[PDB]
């Protein structure tokens, strides 16, 4: 199924800022379309993404570089080729971007024309993407629907109140389905204003939907949750349990752990993971991301050891959907999951490699949206067609969150028991 | 008959959304 | 272009509610996909969605009620209908339901199936849903890209602040491109931004995607959308102009307009359209919606005849999307403009008609969103398939808003000199 137009195009993300989309024409007329999450422009250890730094546009966050990279050099380098041979159409632009971060052409204009050859692909074989990324995977006809963990409280970076925790999430385990997942979050959610506004707290919501309130402490922020779940009438731990994101580089200082919004105690890597460990014991919080700074190896090594058996142990910062780095975590004994970015790596090719990395060590892979995300919802396809078993893509609120969702409920829809959704146990250590 | 049939539109909710447009003559 | 299956679904709109989605699909494989925005359950002046009110899902808000209308009787009766002969399509959905206000089936059933049945046979025919909307108005080929008012700063009701205003909105009329007024609403959006962390104020967001921060008064809010335009790089009036929503029946009471912002000032209708008048000399505010009680018509009268010859007064509570309000409003000269929901009239075929009425009036049209939106874009295409030349879609954050901007860009790609950016003429008075 031959490429004969490629269409490159700078629209607008969910914050506001430019990203890159493609569109990927095939003879017989069939047609893809996908478009980047925002990403890091720098930073050592990802894929980069090429901004413009073009001050009297968007405040020098162009991607109209990226753009003429899409519709010029790698076009001209895919017109003829099969787009069917997704490992073959990645190697062309990867060979020909020539750097190992993909900082010519950008991440984000590889990953786009990546996934809009993908989707064009798919058409050109009758089926929908999830289909066609099982085949990709080797692994025609297995699915599952993930098991989200959805952004209910925001803190630390992501918030300017008093809570030093960046995210505490909910996922619903409970459910049988993830039509029921998407309700019983959207449930809790509506439940949660209502609990804030009760308090006289701010129900204006974050780049990924959830709340910032005022909270005094973290403590306040899971009291506020279990409150919210019960008043959906679900019990926490059995119908719902608490994923959480350190963000532990925030606190980070001079090898220690601060925390001020408790007491300022400044912990030890030691004393912080037995501190985490206290609130898993206090409540279901079943899942923890980058909870030490992702160079605090030899901590995440102890984190890992005291928690690793019960506890999904999230890194996110700490791998950079970086296989290096993930190959030497695996052996190392660090962490149990990863979270996956499609644009800290740049191609649907090595995002399939990562995932598999993953999966092949007993990790479990975690598909993540970024902040800044569009109306595309190929993360849904990903994680079904890969049967990854879990996904983070947001609160219950905002179409850059909820399209996602929706995209998941179409295909649980066309599936049914084909993509089960298996609940807890998809969760590391449940 | 349509260049590009869905089944169902999960297929490809861009095109069944209108977001993208198949591109006539049809190259062949 | 015969319809063979119409499929309807529960799907989730941008404040975590549900809503409808349809699917609807034609003889040799054409498929349209829509959904409905978030509407009005009750009242008597505008076509009702259909709720469930079953406490025990999505807090009484599921909408399984109207997917079955969809999935049961509208399929059964379109099933063998051709997708092109809109009007007939929505005829025998309206008869069918056979209430005034599409309460049997929900304005939600209806209009998604309308919508999903067009974008069905605009495939059908080879065309975007743009190009045939123009088609079915009998204006084909005629088309303008719309100038967005950008929601910015939110009061009143819609906040917890000192500003009586329900929302102020920019106008990028200075722009020669849709693309270009995308960007620079997308600057002034950051900049503000900018401007409220410096003042300590929160950058969260509403519904509509801007800003709700703890501002004095209605002055201040003015004052900080100055400095946004300013840091920007842009002259307010030249580059950007103001538009207003008062949703002033918030602030109505024993015959008054008493306003907090204002330090708890009271105003006659007659003071308060003079009030009106001299913010209109002060700032470039050329747009102004319900600057009056929906049941002062005495008022609107006046204020018409006071401020009409120069300011756009825009109708939204005023009429409802109803040509037999709009009707008689125009007959008395109450106001010059009109908000457009098609979820307030409930298919395609009716929504056309009110718009040209509208037009044959001299009244302008303004394509609105509704505060639940979805990733669908359908009123892109409808401002610029009937030319409306005005369009009230979001700020710029939220892909339930950018997600229309960013079809705009798609469109005036595909366009480029056959549909016009006309700037500030569009705008009734200037
Ligand atoms: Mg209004």
């Amino acid at each position: 199924s031959k490429i004969v137009k490629i269409i490159g195009r700078e629209i607008i993300d969910s914050r506001g800022n430019p990203t890159v989309e493609a569109e990927v024409h095939l003879e017989g007329g069939f047609v893809g379309m996908a478009a980047a999450p925002s990403g890091a422009s720098t930073g050592s250890r990802e894929a980069l993404e090429l901004r413009d730094g073009d001050k009297s546009r968007f405040l020098g966050k162009g991607v109209t570089k990226a753009v003429a990279a899409v519709n010029g050099p790698i076009a001209q380098a895919l017109i003829g080729k099969d787009a069917k041979d997704q490992a073959g159409i990645d190697k062309i632009m990867i060979d020909l971007d020539g750097t190992e971060n993909k900082s010519k052409f950008g991440a984000n204009a590889i990953l786009a024309v990546s996934l809009a050859n993908a989707k064009a692909a798919a058409a050109a074989k009758g089926m929908p993407l999830y289909e066609h990324i099982a085949e990709l995977n080797g692994t025609p006809g297995k699915y599952s629907m993930p098991v989200p963990m959805m952004n209910i409280i925001n803190g630390g970076e992501h918030a300017d109140n008093n809570v030093d925790i960046q995210e505490f999430m909910i996922q619903p385990v409970g459910a049988k389905t993830v039509k029921e997942a998407i309700r019983m979050g959207s449930e809790v959610f509506h439940h949660l204003a209502k609990v804030l506004k009760a308090k006289g707290m701010n129900t204006a919501v974050g780049d990924e939907g959830g709340y910032a309130p005022n909270l005094g402490s973290n403590a306040e922020a899971l009291a506020v949750i279990a409150e919210a779940v019960k008043a959906a009438g679900y019990e926490l731990g059995k119908d719902i349990t608490l994923a959480m994101d350190c963000a532990a580089s925030e606190f980070y200082k001079d090898g220690k752990y601060v925390l001020a919004g408790e007491g300022n105690k400044a912990f030890t890597s030691e004393e912080f993971t037995h501190f985490l460990e206290e609130l898993t014991k206090q409540y279901p919080i079943v899942s923890i991301e980058d909870g030490l700074d992702e160079s605090d190896w030899d901590g995440f090594a102890y984190q890992t050891k005291v928690l690793g058996d019960k506890i999904q142990l999230v890194g996110d910062d700490l791998f950079v959907t970086n296989t290096k780095i993930l190959k030497e975590g695996i052996e190392k004994g660090i962490a149990n999951s990863i979270l996956i970015k499609f644009n800290q790596i740049g191609s649907l090719t090595e995002t399939l490699a990562a995932i598999k990395m993953a999966k092949d060590a007993g990790y479990t892979a975690v598909i993540s949206h970024r902040s800044g995300e569009t109306e595309d919802a190929t993360i849904a396809d990903l994680a079904v067609g890969t049967a990854a078993g879990q996904i983070k893509t947001g609160s219950m609120s905002r179409s850059d969150r909820v399209a996602k969702y929706n995209q998941l409920i179409r295909i649980e829809e066309a599936l049914g028991e084909k993509a089960p959704y298996n609940g807890r146990k998809e969760i590391k250590g449940q | 008959q349509s260049p590009m049939p869905l089944t169902v539109a999960a297929a490809s909710p861009e095109l069944a959304s209108g977001k993208v447009w198949i591109r006539y003559p049809i190259v062949r």
